[PDB]
């Protein structure tokens, strides 16, 4: 009846629309089916502009490649938002949504109404939350165990890269999150850790730095490159050509006044420079061994750079805005806007300050701080895409480790959480559950869809997913009567099971909680959509 | 039956998106795509290598055999080839040496990998085979090193470093090209022996000036920088000697103007009469303090007004225009001067020293001579390059830069660490990795043994480009390495290498007399980048492209 | 409501005042209702009677997408 409303329109409903959500999500999951797992495939994206994106992250695949199918658009926005808050779960939600639609599609063809199918999804998901309390293992942060943070960080590292880059980046991420933990217990992920792309040597040479690094360096040659003890002065005011306010200007009567009025431009510049000199007069003690540096947020007039060169003062201009907030955490001083009020207390402290000039760009390195409140991670790579591959690998590992220190609990990985829900939902009595009659079928479709992820891990290893899970179910049968509580994982190397606690495989708590909740709402809204049409004024 | 389903549910992505996976022989097509541009750089390898012509969209022609330079102007399509393209560019920037080795070595690792994949080796086991073999390769390079550069500067020792590097790039005459580069290196070295200071070197210090005409034998080395400039007021040979005092001003010479609304204000005719003579006294008062200091030359960084150039010709002061920045920055390093923005009297301690300034015709235009003399040594010397064609002038400029980058390798490490040349470095590693492959049990020995087979391209390329049969010459070279080591020490068989043309049959005795060697710091990063370049291609199971 | 200079934030920080990004007109009406404040355009006419009070808590929580600032009412 739509052809009467619009001259030209396209619509598909009932069985035509039922094949939209099932088939489109099947092709999207097949792209990320080989992605899941540490042995998963590696994909490279090359656009028409010439850029190269090489990563195993499923979020880059969705953002770079356009999707004409509207069904995957709902999945792409759900998988992208999962990586935003929790830093993980992009490929997990896609495998949950795409499979749950197919597992529930077999009964739709049998005549079961979609609503009573989606109603069983909420009943089965609420049980996963009640089981989550007994499934999680409590960890006390008062022990300050470093080995615990090493095994959790390697979960995301072994997936994105191999063991070569994993062993290098494991202590770097651990040393980065070590300074994040404080007596205040507040964890701030953005200011504590950054990603700075620089091409030097090889990607495997990436090292950790305990102090802030900047992209700028001294323009004047006489500026000391290496300063033993430097006092960092935070200045948010810029000395340079101003907007001048509509450009009123000067009018000189005689040629002697022309040069007399030209000296007024340096009157305002030298006015703020005398305050810096007066501040240097307090720290003048041990001047040859010590030093004084200036870091500015905005560009500095080259006319005034010769003033700092005679006093051996390192000047830095055009610095980032976020870097100004971290100068109090690294050096330990305070920020100063107006130069009228200056005190030695706001001056920072650094044990080593040096600059390494590579190519045309110059970088400033700061380290050896008494009590540094923040650190950095210097990313090195051979190629442009290598800088992005490490960027997506380290950043995804940040939220994984940071979420561990937020709560007191941790979730074991290696498919131990998905297999446990299968035996729980199938063996649970329906009288305790609020679902009865045909709604019992919807719960079985949710439990069977969770067993594909541990089977998806095996598909990348070459082993038969059906035969490797036969020994997993047989081990959990005798474990209940033997008075032994042990979680069974999946080892892809030997094609047998394993223990995530002994092997060190752990997963974040916020990732799986938001993934199941997010994937349930996506698949439920798709099963409840019986018609898909396109209309609009263009 | 008439029309295919044409890949149903393909509307998930745009029609321009294509999916290519390791299955269906696409990983073999990717390796075969490397061989298209691999054979291009094979004929360019060695001193007998052949240069290539590449015409860009703008019409500029760059004739060079360097793999890193040729891949810049070429438009690359296949994604995994860009992995090989960007791998050769990093080797040229970092070490400035061994660019053709990274291109050839990374391409041969994929060729031997085609047989490895056909036998059923997974992509994971192939990567682990190259990583374990590369770690053993880097350890054997430090064991096979012979000799050292020791002292920084020597007349003879600089012929064992820059000369073998520039032999592959525009071979021509040997001693002619080696003396021009080796002379400019000794000037930029601070020397100062026994003082214990940290040595320093700059790769951008030596500048190559391209001047058409003449011959290569007429080239020379100039201690100062050479520019094409026309003096404004007058030309002066400055035969009055006693050197000179020179000052450099990065700011232009002119009356200081207000940055906002510069305007002449005259209220009455009394101020108008003195306005014309007022500006003349301003430049006179400013330029008088400079002339009183004995400054015969002034370097300007921007346009200078005519009123300022008048009083400069009164005292006989030369005028130099230095546009942009980097051109003016290297001028002060020659004379040891510190620029200051003001037009006042410079500081006597910041004044430079240049004995003579000459203007002569070289390529048909007037050039200014900043050349220094024995005393009061200067830095950042330039090399005058004379040639008939401009195309040869471009690659020789890059050939000299390859020798300048080789000097940088004498600073950061502990020494030069000379390695046997003529391909003897990659050949000795074949017998060592072969023994290493047997010492490792398991299925990983397949990728380790084939990793040493990829090193056979170096002796085969030098023999093929020399007009010799690779079947007769190559097996005859293994006869020296098949006898292993005798019951007595002092074994010189490690100096055997591949010879170009001549009498063939191996030859050139021991390369120790030939003096051609290789750099250890170059071979370290050349193997690492070439291995990671082929590893990246083998680590990608599926390739996705857009728009094509 | 509009943008703020980096010079004005220093003298406000010395006295304890807090600076924020420019605010849309729609949000200014909701803030005045919660704390009982009155919108004051003229700084010279600012008085203690138009200052908002009875604010429960001021906190900022970290979320990857954007920052979030909380203003609680004393009810």
């Amino acid at each position: 009846s739509l052809q009467l409303l619009n001259p030209k329109a396209e619509s598909l409903r009932r069985d035509a629309a039922l094949k939209v959500n099932v088939t489109s999500a099947e092709g999207l999951q097949s792209v990320l089916e080989t992605n899941l797992g540490p042995k998963g495939t590696l994909k490279m994206l090359v656009d028409g502009a010439g850029n190269i994106k090489l990563t195993k992250d499923g979020k880059v695949l969705l953002t770079e490649m356009q999707i004409q199918s509207p069904t995957a658009v709902l999945i792409a926005r759900a998988a992208a938002a999962q990586d935003e808050i929790t830093g993980d779960g992009t490929t997990t939600v896609v495998c949950l949504v795409g499979e749950l639609l197919r597992q529930a599609h077999r009964f739709i063809q049998e005549g079961v109404h979609p609503r009573i199918i989606t109603d069983g999804f909420e009943i089965a998901r609420k049980e996963s939350m009640k089981f989550l309390d007994e499934f999680k293992i409590s960890k006390t942060n008062l022990s300050n165990d470093r080995e615990f943070l090493l095994q959790v960080a390697r979960s995301s590292l072994l997936t994105k890269v191999d063991a070569d880059l994993t062993e290098v980046l494991t202590p770097i991420v651990t040393d980065a999150v070590l300074s994040v933990y404080d007596a205040q217990a507040d964890n701030l992920d953005l200011h504590m850790v950054e990603i700075m792309q620089m091409q030097h040597l090889s990607p495997k040479d990436t090292t950790f730095i305990k102090g802030l690094v900047l992209d700028h360096g001294g323009r004047h040659p006489d500026m000391p490159t290496r300063v033993k003890n430097a006092y960092v002065l935070i200045l948010n005011v810029s000395l340079e050509y101003e907007k001048t306010e509509v450009n009123s200007g000067f009018f000189y009567s005689s040629a002697d006044q022309r040069d007399k009025l030209a000296a007024s431009e340096r009157k305002f510049v030298d006015a703020k420079l005398k305050k810096i000199i007066d501040l240097k007069n307090e720290v003048c003690g041990m001047d040859p061994d010590k030093g004084f540096v200036i870091i500015n947020q905005k560009g500095i007039d080259p006319m005034s750079l010769d003033v700092f060169a005679k006093h051996n003062i390192l000047a830095l201009r055009r610095a980032k805005r976020r870097n100004m907030e971290r100068l109090q955490l690294v050096t330990g001083g305070e920020a100063q806007n107006s130069v009228e009020d200056l005190s030695p207390q706001i001056l920072g402290f650094s044990g080593l300050v040096y600059q390494e000039t590579i190519g045309e760009e110059k970088f400033t390195y700061v380290t050896e701080n008494t009590d540094p409140k923040s650190c950095t991670i210097l990313i090195k790579g051979s190629t442009h895409y290598a800088l992005a591959q490490t960027k997506d690998a380290v950043r995804d590992g940040l939220r994984a480790v940071a979420n561990v220190l937020k709560d007191k609990n941790i979730i074991p990985g290696a498919g131990a959480f998905y297999i446990a829900l299968s035996r729980y939902l199938r063996s649970a009595n329906m009288n305790k559950l609020g679902a009865k009659g045909k709604t019992k079928t919807g719960i079985e479709a949710f439990a069977e869809a969770l067993l594909v992820i541990p089977k998806t891990l095996v598909k990348n290893s070459g082993f038969d997913p059906l035969d490797v899970l036969a020994m997993v179910e047989d081990e959990l049968d005798d474990a209940q009567d033997s008075d032994e509580t042990r979680y069974v994982g999946v080892d892809l190397n030997i094609g047998d099971s394993c223990d995530p606690t002994i092997e060190g495989i752990w997963d974040s708590y916020r990732v799986l909680r938001n993934a199941i909740t997010g994937a349930t709402g996506i698949a439920s809204n798709l099963l409840l959509c019986d018609e898909l049409l396109r209309a609009g004024r263009s | 039956s008439l029309r295919l389903p044409q890949n149903p549910n393909a509307g998930l992505f745009k029609q321009g998106y294509n999916s290519y996976s390791n299955a269906d022989g696409q990983i073999i097509k990717s390796i075969a795509a490397i061989r298209e541009l691999h054979q291009m750089c094979l004929t360019s390898m060695g001193p007998c290598g052949r240069n290539k012509i590449i015409v860009n969209h703008l019409g500029k022609i760059i004739i060079t055999n360097d793999a890193a330079t040729m891949l810049r102007e070429l438009d690359i399509v296949h994604p995994a080839v860009k992995v090989l393209v960007m791998a050769t560019e990093q080797q040229k920037i970092d070490m400035g040496d061994g660019t053709n080795l990274v291109m050839i070595l990374a391409g041969e690792l994929l060729n031997v990998s085609e047989k490895l994949i056909s036998m059923g080796l997974s992509a994971v086991e192939i990567i682990q085979g190259y990583n374990m073999a590369r770690k053993f390769t880097l350890k054997e390079l430090d064991e096979m090193v012979v000799g050292e550069i020791t002292d920084k500067n020597d007349k003879n020792e600089l012929l064992k470093m820059i000369k073998p590097v520039i032999s592959s790039k525009k071979y021509g005459s040997e001693d002619i090209l080696s003396e021009l580069v080796s002379e400019a290196v000794s000037h930029v070295l601070p020397v100062a022996q026994q003082a214990g200071e940290i040595p320093y070197f700059n790769v951008d210090s030596i500048r190559v000036v391209k001047i058409m005409g003449g011959s290569l034998s007429n080239s020379t080395v100039i201690k100062g920088m050479v520019f094409n400039r026309e003096p404004e007021g007058h030309v002066k040979s400055l035969s009055e000697d006693k050197k000179h005092k020179v000052a450099v001003f990065t700011c232009p010479l002119d009356i200081a103007n207000t940055e906002t609304k510069g305007t002449v204000l005259l209220h009455n005719a009394q101020e108008m009469l003195d306005f014309s003579k007022g500006e003349e006294k301003q430049i006179d008062a400013m330029m008088k303090e400079i002339a009183d200091m004995g400054v015969e030359c002034i370097v300007a960084g921007a346009g200078v007004g005519e009123l300022a150039l008048h009083y400069l010709n009164r005292y006989g002061i030369l005028v130099l225009k230095v546009p942009s920045k980097f051109e003016l920055r290297r001028l002060c390093r020659v004379c040891g001067a510190t620029p200051l923005p003001r037009l006042g009297a410079p500081t006597p301690e910041e004044l430079g020293l240049v004995e003579t300034v000459k203007t002569m015709e070289i390529g048909g235009d007037r050039v200014t001579v900043f050349k220094q003399e024995q005393g009061e040594i200067s830095r950042t010397s330039t090399i005058i390059l004379r040639g008939a064609t401009q195309n040869n002038l471009d690659d020789i400029e890059r050939a000299i830069d390859d020798g300048v980058a080789a000097v940088k390798g004498l600073m950061k490490p502990s020494g030069g660490k000379l390695l046997p040349g003529a391909g003897a470095t990659e050949i000795e590693l074949i017998s060592r990795i072969t023994k290493y492959g047997e010492r490792t049990p398991g299925l990983l020995q397949l990728a380790i043994k084939q990793f040493a087979v990829a090193f056979e391209v170096v002796p085969r390329t030098l023999a093929e480009t020399a007009g010799l049969d690779v079947n007769e010459v190559l097996p005859n070279l293994y006869a020296a390495h098949n006898v292993t080591e005798p019951g007595a020490v002092k074994t010189d068989h490690l100096y055997k290498g591949v010879d170009i043309d001549g009498e063939s049959d191996e030859g050139v005795k021991d390369i120790r007399e030939e003096n051609i060697y290789d750099m250890l710091a170059t071979k370290k990063f050349a193997i690492n980048v070439a291995t990671e370049a082929a590893t990246t291609v083998l680590s990608i199971d599926q390739i996705i492209m857009a728009k094509k | 409501e509009k943008g703020v200079s980096d010079l004005a934030q220093h003298y406000l920080l010395k006295g304890g005042c807090s600076v924020l990004r420019r605010v849309k007109k729609s949000d200014n009406n909701r803030i005045a209702r919660v704390t009982g404040a009155t919108i004051v355009n003229r700084v010279e006419d600012l008085k203690e009677s138009d200052v908002g009070t009875n604010c429960g808590l001021f906190k900022v929580e970290m979320i990857g997408d954007e920052y979030f600032s909380f203003l609680d009412n004393c009810k």
